[PDB]
C-alpha cells in the first residue's frame, strides 16, 4: 500500500491506491482501500488486509451501535475505538490504519494509527510501504486550507509518485472527499497520473 | 553463494513460421523499489541472435561483456567471421550453459535465467532456456519468472506443439507477445510498463524494438468495485 | 518420529460387477523390528466394511469408536448403516479431530443393501472423502498400489476375477515396501455372501 | 486446483478442474470442488481439501437455519461475513482459499476468501495453484456486458488453461450457473478432454494365480 | 528397565524381567522386581521412563483390584488388557504421556487358555506366543521363531527361556543383573527363585 | 543388510541376503553382496552400496597387485589392512561401510576380518553385520558349535539369514552361500526367500509366529 | 542459501528380451508446478549400441550423458577402435559418479544394449554409483508406480500355476519386442495418470544388433 | 547516509551529509563522505566506512597509475575500476558509491554503483539510507541542463528532506562542484538549510 | 573401549585392559587386547574413538621400534611418555584430533624403578601410583586412596586388581567382558592368563 489523509478548507479527503499484492503477485488490481465506519468517517487500511478488515468490521458495529444510543460520534471517537482495538491486540495484528472525519463543529479531522496503537492527530497523514518515498514531496508541498481542487491535486501527485517508486502499489487512485455537502467518490486511471 | 541485488523480471519467447520473438521490460527491481527504468535486458549478438537475460542485474552486466568478448575473440585469425565462421546462436547458448553450470558447480551462481533467440545459418529457428542451476530446454514457446506462469498459457494457445509454428504468422506471434507483455503488467509486481521487443527472422533479419509501451488497458470497470463485501457506498 | 510410518501397513479397495472387494496386509512392526503377522486392519460393522492404515494405536482406537457409534446408529434407526452414511459418519469423527488428529488412512468398502449399489471410499487422516468408482488406495505403499490398480484394473469384473486383480496390486506393491506385507486378507463381498482369502506372500 | 468465478449480464458463473493430489500423486481424477451452501449460492473451494468441504458445510447449515428463522433467501454477503469471520477466529490454521458466487433478492454477487479471513469482490476472479494459468486467460478477453453463453465460454477457458498449463490442476471441468430469476443449474463434468486412452492389453489374470492359505464365509448377518 | 520378556506355551505364560536399576553410572540395584500382580491369575511387567513405569503399574494395579472387590469376580486377561491399552491410549494425546512399555501375561480360568499381550506406550496391543520390548526384541524374537513350538511344556518355556537370556548376557552392551521369572497358569502366579 | 561369516572344524561359512533399500522402498531383491577377491579370498558388504562395491573392488585391484610384485598370495591380515586404512583415510567425510574379509592362506588358516567406515579392524571367530545383524546372532549364537559340520554349519548360515530376512523389514530377498577351506571359496547357490521359508517352515516345524 | 540441486521430474524405463532391449522415457521437463517443456528428449543413442538415460536433476543428467559420450569417444581413440561392451561402459559409468561421491549427480540412470554373447541387457545406476545388471528397471519419479507393474508383467511375480496348489511358479520367459512395447505404453499411460510430472509425450529407443531404432507416442498433457 | 550527485549544464555537482552513525549514537557530526579519486573525478560513499574508504584508495592508486601511463581517465574509466572492485568482491563488501566526473568532452557525468556490484549511468543519482524519502521529491524537481544555482538549491532542498526524515543523516550539507572553471567546495550549515 | 587401568607398585607396572568391542546394541568380541608394546620394558593400553585408538598405537609402537634400531637402545619410560604427550599435544590443534587417551607402564633399568604414566588426548600428563581413564576413575581412585600402599608386591598389587574390578562389575552400567592383565618389571613384559 500507499495510502494517505488530507485536511483542507471544506472538510477532508482520504485517498489510496488498488493494488493488493501476495508476495510479487498483484492478486487484485483494483481493490477499495477507502471503508466507511459511518456516514461520515472512512479509514484508509494498510498491513494485513485480513487484520485490517477485521478491525474495521467490528469498529463499524460499535459506531453503529453508538449512533444507536448516543448520536453521531465524533471522528475522536471513532479514532479512539480503531486505537482500543489494535493497541490491545498488538502482539497478533498488523495494521497500520488512517482514520478521517467530518464534523460540522470540528470540521475536518486526520488521526493515523500505527503499528504500535498509538494516535496521532495531524493536518495530514501518509502511510503504507510507498508512503516512504513522499515524506520528502508531501513536506514540501503541503500547505494548511487548500482548496477541493488543490488538495485533488496534492494527493494525486504525491500517491503517482508513491506508485512510481513503490512495487506494493499502483492501479488506480481512489478518492473519497468528506464535506458539508456530502460524500464524493473519486477515480483517476493510469494514463491521467503516470504522466504528471 | 549470493543473494541478487538489483533484478530484471519476466522475459518471453515464442517461435513462428520463419524465425523467433523475444521481449523483456525495461526495469531494474531493488527488492519492491522500483529503482532503474532504463535498463535493456536485451543483448543481441551479432545479426542472427539476441539473449534475454532476467534475474541479477549485475550478473547480466558482467554476461555482456563476456558476449561481446566471445564477437571479438571468434574474430581473430577468421577471415570467415562474417560468412560461415560467423557466431551461431547453438555455439552461444552452449558456451553460456557451460559456464552457467560451472559457476553452480563451484557454489558461486551467476543469478540469472536466460533465454537465447535466434536464427541458425541453415534458416532453423533456435529457442532455449538456461539458468543459474546450468539447466537447460528448449520448447516453441519459452518464459522466465511469472512469464513461466502467466505468459506461457497464452503463448501455447498460439503454438501449442511443433506443428503449429508453419501455421504462426510474425503478426500473430508479435501480438501474442505484446498481449502476454500488458498481462504481465497487470500481474506483476516487478514489472513496468516500458519494454523491448526483438524478432530474428530468416528474410528480413533482426528488427530490434525499443521504448514500447503497454496499451489498450482495461480499468475502467474499476469505478464500479465499493468495499470488499457489504459496503454500498 | 512419522506417525504414519512407524507400525507400516495397506489398505487397498476395488469395485466389481455386483460386488466389492477389500483387501489389507498383516504386518504389524516398530519401523525396522517386525513384530506381529498376525495384525489384520479391515474391520466391519453390519455389511459396511472399514479398513484403516497408520498409527496402529489409532486403528484400534477408531475401530472400537466406530463400532461404538455404529451400534448406537442401530439401536435408534432399527436397521444396518449403509455405506454412504457410514462414511459420511468417518469424515465427521476425523475432521471433529481437526488439530489433534488419528494419523490414518481409512478405507470404506460396501454394497447398499437397498440399491445394491458397490460403494467405496477414501479419506486423508482429517476426513476429506475420495469417492471413486474403480479402486482406493492407504498406506505405506500407496503410491506401488496407485500403480498397481491403474494398470491393472478394469471396470466390471466377476467377484472370482476382482479377488486375482485386488490380490495381486496388494501383492506385489508389497513386496516393494519394507514397512509392507508379513501376510495379506482379501475379502469379496457380494449382496449376501462374503469369502474372506488369506493369501501366501513372501514373507521378508 | 484451479477455480474461475466470472459475472455476467443477468448472473454469475463459477468452475473448476477435477483434479486432487497427494504430493506428486492423484489422489483422486474426478473430485468435486464445486459445493452447494444454499439452493443458489455455490462454492469452490482450493487448499486443504477438508477445510475446504468442512467450512462450507457448516456455513451451509447455518446458513440453512437462518434462512428458516428469517423467512427469506439466503445472500452471499451473510455466506461471505460468516466465512470470514470464521476463517479469521483460527488466524489461518484452517486452509481454506473460496470463491464465492450466488443470487440473491439483492442481486448477482462474486467474492473471494482467503484463509486468513480476507476478502475480496471482483467481475472475475481465479484461485488456487493454476489462478495465474487462468488469469491470464481472463485477463486476455475478460470485457463489461458478458452473456451468459460468453461466461461459461470464458470460465471454461480459464481452467482449461490451469489444467494444461498448471501440474496441481487436470482432468475435467465443472460448472455452476447462477442466474437471477431461474434456478442454478449445476454442470458436473462440463467438458471432459482428458479420457484415458484404449490400454494396449488387458491384464486380467488366469483364476488361480494367486496362491491362497485359508478361505472362510464370513458372518454379517444377525 | 530395559529388558522385559515373554513366552506363551501350552498351559502357561512365562515372564522374564531384568534386576537392573540404573542411573547415570551406577547400578543402584540388582534385585528389582519390574512387574505387578493385578489379580490372582493376571501379572503386568513394564519397562520404560524412569518414575512412570511403577506410577502407571500401581495405578492399574488398584484400579483392577477395586473391580474385583466390586463384583467379587476375576476379569479376563483380555479384558484387563484392552482395559490397559485404553489407558495408554488416552495417555499419549495428555500433556504428559505416560513412557511405559508393558506385556500382560494371564491364564483365562474360563477357556483355559495362557495368553501373553504385548503394550507399548501408544496403546499399541498384540496378543502373541511371545513378545519383548526394547532392544531385547531384536535378539530374541528371531532366536524364538526358529526355537519355539506352541505346544511345549512350562519347564520347556524355561529352557527356551534360559536360551534367550544367555543370548542377551552374550551380545547386549548393559550389564541388566539377570532376570526375575514368573509364571501364571490355571494356579495362579508363582516366582521361580533360581535362574 | 544382514551379513555373517562363522569360523568352524571345517573352514569358514559365510552367508549374505541380498536386498537393497532407499529408505522404505525397496530398490532390488537380487543384489550381491559377497565379492570374490580371489579364489581364497572373500569380502561381504553392508552399508552403503557404492562405498562398498567401488572399494572393494578397488581392494581386489590391490591385492591382485601384491601378487605380481611378491609372487605370492596376499595375506588376508594385509588385504583387511589395506581396506581398513583406506576407510579411515576417509573418516569423518560420511563413508559407511560394514565389512568381513574371509579367506585362508596356509600361514594364517582361515581367517576372518571384520572392518567398519569408522576404522575399526577385528580378527574374530564370529561376526554379523549389517542392520539386521542381531536377529542373525539370536539364531547363530544359539545353535554354533565348534564340531559343526559343513552340512550343519551351512544350514545354519542359510536359517540365519532367514531368520533376519523375516523379522529385519531392512533385510532379504534372497540367502547367498560360500564355504571356504584350505582349497578355496566353494559357492553353495542362491537361495530365494520366497521358497525358502515356506520349506523351512514346514521341514523344521518353527516360525509357527506366522499364519501357515 | 543458494541450493545446487533442482528436480526436473520425468520417469524411464527399461526392459530386456533375448536378443533386444528398450530404455523408454518421457518427453515432459518441469520445475514445481510448471511445464518448461513438452518435447525434451532424455534418452540418448552413445555409440556402440548403448542407449542411456539419466533421470532427476536434468543440468547433471545433460553433464553425465555428456561425459559418458565423450568417454566413448577417448575409448575409441585410446584403444584402436574397440567396441565398448555394455559390462564395460557400465563400470566406466560407476566411476564417474562416484568421482563425485561427496558432491553427486543428483539422477538415476539407466543404459541399455547388448551384452557380447548378442543378448539384451539393462544396467541401472544410483546416484553415487551403485550398479546391477536386470531384466527390469524403471527410474525416475514414477517409479514406485511402475517397478511392482514390471515384477508383475516382466518377471511373472507372485504368479502361480493355476491349479498347482501355489506350489509351481509362473515359468520366466523372455518376451517379444511387440508385448515389451505394450508393457512400456501402459506403464507410462498409467504413470501418466497418477503422477503429475509424468505426460506430455513417450520416447522409446529399441536396441538390436542391426542398430537403434526410435518411435514416439502422445501421452496426456495435463 | 544521504547523498547525491546531478549533473547540469557547466559540469556536476556532488552532495552529502555528514553524519555518521555506529547504531543510535552518532561518532563524528563533521564527517566527509565526498572524497577525491581524481583531480575532477569525486564519488559519495555510502554503507560501510571501511569498505568503502579502503575501495576509494584503491581506486585513487589505479587512476594515478593510469595517469602515469595514459593520462587523465574518463569518468566512465573510473566508475569501472570502482565496479570491478564492488562486482569481484560483492560477499565481503556493503559499499553504495556514486561516482561523478568532469572531462571537457563529455562534460559530466554520473554513475552509480549500489551494492550488486552493477553500474548505471544517470543524469542525477540519489543513495543512502536517507535517499528513500526523496524519490518523489528529486523525481518532480529535476530537470536537465539546469544553471549552477539552480543545481545548488536542488541538492540543497533535497538532502534537507532527507536529513529531516532519517535519523541516520544529519549535520552539515558539504558539496563538490565539478567544472571546467575547477573545483569548489561548498557547505550548509543547520540554521540555513533546515527552515527553508 | 571405555575401562583402562594402572597400577605402580614396588617392583612392577601393573595394567588392566577390559575385553569387550562394542557398537549399537552388539557386543562385537569379547577377548580384545587394548595394548602395545612399544619396548621391551614398556607397556601402552589405549581408549577411546573406535578407529583412533589401534591407529593411534601402532604409529606410535612403529616410531619407538624405529628408535630401537636405529640407536641399538631402549628408550627409557620417561622419554617415551614425552614423545607420546608431544604427539597428542601436537594432534589436538590439527584438522582432525586423535581422540585416544592412553595409559604408559615401563620399567627403567637405569633407575631400577617402575613408572606409570597417565596421558589423555589433549596431551595431559601425569606420572602417577596409580591411575585410570574413562568413568572408571570414579570409582577406581578412591578405592585406591584407601586400599594401596607403595610398598606393595606384584602379588598384592594383582588382588588390588581384583578388587577394582570386582567394584566395576558391580556397579558399572556396561558389561565389560573382564579385563587381560599385564605386568611390567625388570624381566620384561608378561601376561596373566587366569583372571
Ligand atoms: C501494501 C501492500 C503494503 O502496506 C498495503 O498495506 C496492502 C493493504 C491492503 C490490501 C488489500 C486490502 C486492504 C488493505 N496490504 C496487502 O495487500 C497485504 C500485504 C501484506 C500482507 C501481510 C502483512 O503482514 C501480515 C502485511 C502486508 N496483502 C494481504 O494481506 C494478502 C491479501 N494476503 C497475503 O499476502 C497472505 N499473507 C497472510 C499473512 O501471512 C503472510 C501471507
Ligand atoms: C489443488 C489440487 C491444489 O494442488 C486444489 O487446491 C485442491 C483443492 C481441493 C478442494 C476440495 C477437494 C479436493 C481438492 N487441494 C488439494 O487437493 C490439497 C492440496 C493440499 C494439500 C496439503 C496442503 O497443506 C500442506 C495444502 C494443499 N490436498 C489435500 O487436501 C489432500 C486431500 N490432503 C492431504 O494431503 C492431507 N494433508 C492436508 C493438510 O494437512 C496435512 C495433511
Ligand atoms: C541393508 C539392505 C540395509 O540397507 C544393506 O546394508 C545394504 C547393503 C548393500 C550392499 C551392496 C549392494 C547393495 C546393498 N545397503 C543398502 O541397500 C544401502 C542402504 C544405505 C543407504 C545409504 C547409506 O548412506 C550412508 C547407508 C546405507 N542402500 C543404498 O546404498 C542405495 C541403493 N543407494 C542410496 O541410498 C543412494 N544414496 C547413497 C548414499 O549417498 C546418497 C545416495
Ligand atoms: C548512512 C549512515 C547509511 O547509509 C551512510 O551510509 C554512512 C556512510 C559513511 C559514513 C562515514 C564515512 C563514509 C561514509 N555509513 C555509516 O556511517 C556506517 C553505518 C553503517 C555501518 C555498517 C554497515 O554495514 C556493514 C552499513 C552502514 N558507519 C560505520 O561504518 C561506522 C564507522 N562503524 C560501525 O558502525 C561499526 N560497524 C562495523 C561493521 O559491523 C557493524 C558495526
Ligand atoms: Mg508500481
Ligand atoms: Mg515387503
Ligand atoms: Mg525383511
Ligand atoms: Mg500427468
Amino acid at each position: 500500500t500507499s495510502i494517505m489523509a488530507v485536511t483542507f478548507k471544506d472538510g477532508v479527503i482520504l485517498g489510496a491506491d488498488s493494488r493488493t499484492t501476495t508476495g510479487a503477485y498483484i492478486a487484485n488490481r483494483v481493490t477499495d482501500k477507502l471503508t466507511r465506519v459511518h456516514d461520515k468517517i472512512w479509514c484508509c487500511r494498510s498491513g494485513s488486509a485480513a487484520d485490517t478488515q477485521a478491525i474495521a468490521d467490528i469498529v463499524q458495529y460499535h459506531l453503529e451501535l453508538y449512533t444507536s444510543q448516543y448520536g453521531t460520534p465524533s471522528t475522536e471517537t471513532a479514532a479512539s475505538v480503531f486505537k482500543e482495538l489494535c493497541y490491545e491486540n498488538k502482539d497478533n495484528l498488523t495494521a497500520g490504519i488512517i482514520v478521517a472525519g467530518y464534523d460540522d463543529k470540528n470540521k475536518g479531522e486526520v488521526y493515523t494509527i500505527p503499528l504500535g496503537g498509538s494516535v496521532h492527530k495531524l493536518p495530514y497523514a501518509i502511510a503504507g510501504s510507498g508512503s516512504t518515498f513522499i515524506y520528502g514531496y508531501c513536506d514540501k508541498n503541503f500547505r494548511e486550507n487548500m482548496s477541493k481542487e488543490e488538495t485533488v491535486d496534492f494527493i494525486k501527485h504525491s500517491l503517482s509518485q508513491a506508485i512510481k517508486w513503490d512495487g506494493s502499489s499502483g492501479g488506480v487512485i481512489r478518492m473519497v472527499v468528506l464535506t458539508a455537502a456530502g460524500v464524493e467518490r473519486l477515480i483517476f486511471y493510469p494514463d491521467e497520473y503516470e504522466q504528471l | 553463494t549470493q543473494q541478487p541485488i538489483v533484478t530484471g523480471t519476466s522475459v518471453i519467447s515464442m517461435k513462428y513460421d520463419n524465425g523467433v520473438i523475444i521481449a523483456a521490460d525495461n526495469l531494474g527491481s531493488y527488492g519492491s523499489l522500483l529503482r532503474f527504468n532504463g535498463v535493456e535486458r536485451l543483448i543481441p549478438v551479432g545479426d542472427n541472435t539476441v539473449v534475454g537475460i532476467s534475474g541479477d542485474i549485475s550478473d547480466m552486466q558482467h554476461i555482456e561483456r563476456l558476449l561481446k568478448d566471445l564477437v571479438t575473440e571468434n574474430a581473430y585469425d577468421n577471415p570467415l567471421a562474417d560468412a560461415e565462421e560467423a557466431l551461431e546462436p547453438s555455439y552461444i547458448f552452449e558456451y553460456l550453459a557451460t559456464v552457467m553450470y560451472q559457476r553452480r558447480s563451484k557454489m558461486n551462481p551467476l543469478w540469472n535465467a536466460i533465454i537465447v533467440a535466434g536464427v541458425q545459418s541453415n534458416g532453423d529457428q533456435f529457442l532455449r532456456y538456461v539458468n543459474l542451476l546450468g539447466v537447460t530446454y528448449s520448447s516453441p514457446t519459452l518464459a522466465t519468472g511469472f512469464g513461466a506462469h502467466m505468459a506461457n498459457p497464452l503463448l501455447r494457445k498460439v503454438v501449442d506443439r511443433e506443428s503449429d509454428i508453419p501455421k504462426t504468422t510474425v503478426q500473430v506471434a508479435e501480438e501474442a507477445i505484446v498481449n502476454a507483455m500488458r498481462v504481465l503488467y497487470y500481474r506483476d509486481a516487478r514489472s513496468s510498463r516500458n519494454f523491448s521487443l526483438a524478432i530474428i527472422d530468416k528474410n528480413t533479419g533482426l528488427t530490434f524494438k525499443k521504448n514500447l509501451q503497454v496499451e489498450n488497458m482495461k480499468w475502467d470497470f474499476a469505478k464500479d468495485i465499493k468495499g470488499y463485501g457489504t459496503q454500498k457506498i | 518420529s512419522d506417525p504414519s510410518s512407524i507400525n507400516g501397513g495397506i489398505v487397498v479397495a476395488m469395485t466389481g460387477k455386483d460386488c466389492v472387494a477389500i483387501a489389507c496386509d498383516l504386518r504389524l512392526g516398530s519401523q525396522s523390528l517386525g513384530v506381529s503377522n498376525k495384525f489384520e486392519k479391515i474391520f466391519h460393522y453390519g455389511h459396511v466394511f472399514l479398513g484403516i492404515t497408520g498409527l496402529a494405536t489409532d486403528v484400534t482406537t477408531l475401530n472400537e469408536m466406530f463400532r461404538y457409534k455404529t451400534n448406537l446408529y442401530k439401536l435408534k434407526e432399527e436397521r444396518a448403516i449403509e455405506p454412504e452414511t457410514f462414511t459420511q459418519l468417518v469424515s465427521s469423527s476425523l475432521y471433529e479431530r481437526r488439530f489433534g488428529p488419528y494419523f490414518v488412512g481409512p478405507v470404506v468398502a460396501g454394497i447398499n443393501s437397498k440399491s445394491g449399489k458397490p460403494f467405496i471410499a477414501g479419506f486423508d487422516l482429517i476426513g476429506c472423502i475420495d469417492e471413486a468408482k474403480d479402486f482406493i488406495v492407504s498406506g505405506t505403499a500407496s503410491d506401488q498400489l496407485f500403480g498397481m490398480c491403474e494398470s491393472l484394473y478394469e471396470p466390471n469384473l466377476e467377484p472370482e476375477d476382482l479377488f486375482e486383480t485386488i490380490s495381486q496390486a496388494l501383492l506385489n506393491a508389497a513386496d516393494r515396501d519394507a514397512l509392507s506385507g508379513w501376510g495379506a486378507v482379501v475379502y469379496i463381498i457380494k449382496k449376501d455372501e462374503v469369502v474372506k482369502r488369506y493369501l501366501k506372500m513372501r514373507q521378508d | 486446483t484451479t477455480i474461475v468465478g466470472v459475472k455476467f449480464n443477468n448472473g454469475v458463473v463459477i468452475a473448476a478442474d477435477t483434479r486432487s493430489t497427494q504430493g506428486p500423486i492423484v489422489a483422486d481424477k474426478n473430485c468435486a470442488k464445486l459445493h452447494r451452501i444454499s439452493p443458489k449460492i455455490w462454492c469452490a473451494g482450493a487448499g486443504t481439501a477438508a477445510d475446504t468441504e468442512a467450512v462450507t458445510q457448516l456455513i451451509g447449515s447455518n446458513i440453512e437455519l437462518h434462512s428458516l428463522y428469517t423467512s427469506r433467501e439466503p445472500r452471499v454477503v451473510s455466506a461471505l461475513q460468516m466465512l470470514k469471520q470464521h476463517l479469521f477466529k483460527y488466524q489461518g490454521h484452517i486452509g481454506a482459499y473460496l470463491i464465492v458466487a450466488g443470487v440473491d433478492p439483492t442481486g448477482s454477487h462474486l467474492f473471494s476468501i482467503h484463509a486468513h479471513g480476507s476478502t475480496d469482490v471482483g467481475y472475475y476472479l481465479s484461485l488456487g495453484s493454476g489462478s495465474l494459468a487462468a488469469m491470464a486467460v481472463l485477463e486476455s478477453h475478460w470485457k463489461q456486458d458478458l452473456t451468459k453463453e460468453e461466461a461459461i465460454k470464458l470460465a471454461s477457458d480459464a481452467i482449461q488453461a490451469g489444467i494444461w498449463n498448471d501440474l496441481g490442476s487436470g482432468s475435467n471441468v465443472d460448472v455452476c450457473v447462477m442466474e437471477i430469476g431461474k434456478d442454478a443449474e449445476y454442470l458436473r463434468n462440463y467438458l471432459t478432454p482428458n479420457v484415458r486412452e484404449e490400454k494396449q492389453k488387458s491384464y486380467k489374470f488366469p483364476r488361480g494365480t494367486t496362491a491362497v492359505l485359508k478361505e472362510s464365509i464370513v458372518n454379517i448377518c444377525d | 528397565m530395559d529388558i522385559i520378556l515373554g513366552i506363551r506355551v501350552q498351559d502357561s505364560v512365562i515372564l522374564a524381567s531384568s534386576k537392573a536399576v540404573t542411573r547415570g553410572i551406577s547400578v543402584l540395584k540388582d534385585s528389582d522386581d519390574k512387574t505387578r500382580q493385578l489379580s490372582p491369575h493376571t501379572l503386568m511387567s513394564f519397562a520404560g521412563e524412569a518414575g512412570d513405569t511403577v506410577q502407571f503399574a500401581e495405578y492399574i494395579q488398584a484400579n483392577i483390584q477395586l473391580y474385583s472387590i466390586r463384583e467379587d469376580y476375576e476379569l479376563s486377561p483380555q479384558a484387563v488388557s484392552s482395559f490397559v491399552r485404553q489407558e495408554l491410549a488416552k495417555s499419549i494425546r495428555s500433556r504428559r504421556p505416560y513412557q511405559v512399555n508393558v506385556l500382560i501375561g494371564g491364564y483365562d480360568k474360563k477357556k483355559n487358555k495362557p495368553e501373553l499381550y504385548q503394550i507399548d506406550y501408544l496403546g499399541t496391543k498384540v496378543e502373541l506366543p511371545y513378545g519383548a520390548h526394547g532392544y531385547s526384541g531384536f535378539y530374541t524374537f528371531s532366536l524364538l521363531d526358529h526355537h519355539y513350538r506352541p505346544d511345549m511344556t512350562t519347564e520347556e518355556g524355561l529352557d527356551l527361556l534360559k536360551l534367550c537370556v544367555q543370548e542377551l548376557e552374550k551380545r547386549m552392551p548393559m550389564d541388566f543383573k539377570g532376570v526375575i521369572v514368573k509364571i501364571v497358569d490355571k494356579d495362579g502366579i508363582r516366582q521361580v527363585d533360581d535362574f | 543388510t544382514t551379513t555373517l561369516a562363522f569360523r568352524f572344524q571345517g573352514g569358514i561359512i559365510v552367508a549374505v541376503d541380498s536386498r537393497a533399500t532407499a529408505g522404505n522402498w525397496v530398490a532390488s531383491q537380487t543384489v550381491k553382496k559377497v565379492i570374490e577377491i580371489n579364489p581364497f579370498l572373500l569380502g561381504t558388504m553392508a552399508g552403503g552400496a557404492v562405498d562398498c562395491q567401488f572399494w572393494e573392488t578397488w581392494l581386489g585391484s590391490q591385492c591382485r597387485l601384491h601378487e605380481l610384485r611378491e609372487k605370492e598370495r596376499i595375506s588376508v591380515a594385509a588385504a583387511s589392512k589395506i581396506l581398513s586404512n583406506l576407510v579411515y583415510q576417509y573418516k569423518g567425510a560420511g563413508l559407511s561401510m560394514g565389512t568381513m574379509i574371509c579367506g585362508y592362506t596356509r600361514k594364517e588358516g582361515p581367517t576372518i576380518y571384520y572392518v567398519d567406515s569408522d576404522g575399526t579392524r577385528l580378527k574374530g571367530d564370529i561376526f554379523c553385520v549389517g542392520s539386521g545383524q542381531t536377529f542373525a546372532y539370536g539364531v547363530l549364537d544359539s545353535n554354533y558349535k565348534w564340531d559343526l559340520s559343513v552340512e550343519d554349519a551351512l544350514y545354519l548360515g542359510k536359517r540365519s539369514i532367514l531368520a533376519a530376512a523375516h523379522r529385519d523389514a531392512y533385510s532379504g530377498g534372497s540367502v547367498n552361500l560360500y564355504h571356504v577351506t584350505e582349497d578355496g571359496w566353494i559357492y553353495h547357490g542362491n537361495h530365494d526367500v520366497g521358497e525358502l521359508f515356506w520349506k523351512v517352515k514346514e521341514e523344521e516345524g518353527s516360525f509357527n509366529n506366522v499364519i501357515g | 542459501q543458494f541450493n545446487p540441486y533442482g528436480d526436473n521430474g520425468g520417469t524411464i524405463l527399461g526392459i530386456a528380451g533375448e536378443d533386444f532391449a528398450v530404455l523408454a522415457g518421457d518427453t515432459r521437463n518441469i520445475t514445481d508446478y510448471s511445464i518448461n517443456s513438452r518435447y525434451e528428449p532424455k534418452v540418448f543413442d552413445c555409440g556402440d549400441n548403448i542407449v542411456m538415460s539419466a533421470n532427476g536433476f536434468a543440468a547433471d543428467g545433460d553433464a553425465l550423458v555428456k561425459r559418458f559420450k565423450n568417454s566413448v569417444k577417448w575409448y575409441h581413440f585410446d584403444h584402436n577402435d574397440k567396441k565398448l561392451s555394455i559390462n564395460s561402459a557400465a563400470r566406466n559409468i560407476q566411476h564417474l559418479l562416484y568421482g563425485k561421491r561427496f558432491f553427486p549427480y543428483y539422477v538415476h540412470t539407466i543404459i541399455a544394449g547388448l551384452d557380447e554373447d548378442g543378448k539384451g541387457a539393462v544396467y541401472s545406476f544410483d546416484p553415487v554409483g551403485s550398479y546391477e545388471r536386470e531384466q527390469c528397471r524403471a527410474g525416475g519419479a514414477a517409479a514406485s508406480l511402475i517397478m511392482p507393474f514390471l515384477d508383475n508383467q516382466v518377471n511373472f511375480k507372485n504368479q502361480y500355476e493355476p491349479g498347482t496348489n501355489g506350489k509351481v511358479k509362473k515359468p520366466l520367459k523372455y518376451l517379444s519386442v511387440e508385448e515389451v512395447i505394450k508393457l512400456v505404453r501402459d506403464s507410462f499411460t498409467s504413470a501418466t495418470e497418477r503422477h503429475i510430472q509424468v505426460g506430455d509425450g513417450l520416447e522409446i529407443l529399441i536396441v538390436t544388433k542391426d542398430g537403434v531404432r526410435k518411435e514416439f507416442y502422445e501421452l496426456k498433457r495435463d
